[PDB]
């Protein structure tokens, strides 16, 4: 429900960071960061941002984040709250 | 959905395991997971499902074609995401799909009766 906006970076980034580095107890739990971080993205390739990087691509929580913000920031929508 | 044993070999499955997964009737569960998993007694479907996602998640040859969010959530038994364009809206995950449905007689923990689908082929069925 939060938007891109309504997260610091850091904040964001500690979403994306948790699907690399924690251990869910549930899909559902899962999920719920998965979209926290899908549908604030707005990216089109949307959970493929995360779960499929291109073999040219950074599969990190830094990648996700930078894809995410290369894509947000190249298409006109707006950026972390400071 | 109630305890039972997990029976069946799966198939040999070399390569892309899941790039079958996109079409017709999915792929069969590979019989190196199978092996982790028949005779095993399961608590539940999500306890089948678990175990089989972290077999997979512990086979090199099969967990190599997963990237590394996918492997995490496949070592704490969560069903990898599939590609967004095999995602059929609210289901993203990789389906266990059972090929004879429980409803008519299909066995919950054959692994013979299982297929790996994605949500897109798994909701055509």
């Amino acid at each position: 429900s939060k938007k891109i906006s309504d997260h610091t970076e850091a904040e964001f980034f500690s979403l994306i960071s948790e699907l690399f580095n924690r251990s869910f107890s549930s899909e559902k739990e899962r999920d719920v960061v998965v979209y926290a971080i899908v549908n604030a993205a707005q990216h089109p390739d949307g959970t493929d941002i995360i779960f499929y990087p291109k073999e040219d691509e950074e599969d990190s929580p830094e990648g996700v984040l930078k894809r995410i913000k290369e894509w947000r920031a190249a298409n006109g929508l707006p950026g972390f709250k400071a | 959905d109630e305890p039972g044993v997990a029976t069946g070999n799966g198939q040999p499955v070399t390569g892309n395991w899941l790039a079958g997964a996109s079409q017709g009737d999915g792929v069969p569960i590979p019989s190196q997971i199978a092996d982790q998993l028949r005779g095993k007694e399961f608590k539940s479907w999500r306890d089948f499902r678990e175990q089989f996602w972290v077999a997979v998640a512990n086979d090199p040859e099969l967990v190599k074609y997963f990237r590394k969010t996918n492997a995490k959530g496949m070592r704490d038994g969560l069903s990898p995401f599939t590609p967004k364009a095999e995602q059929a809206g609210g289901r993203d995950k990789y389906a266990i799909h059972h090929v004879v449905q429980i409803s008519q007689g299909g066995a919950v923990y054959d692994i013979d009766n299982l297929r790996v689908m994605t949500p897109k082929m798994h909701i055509q069925v």
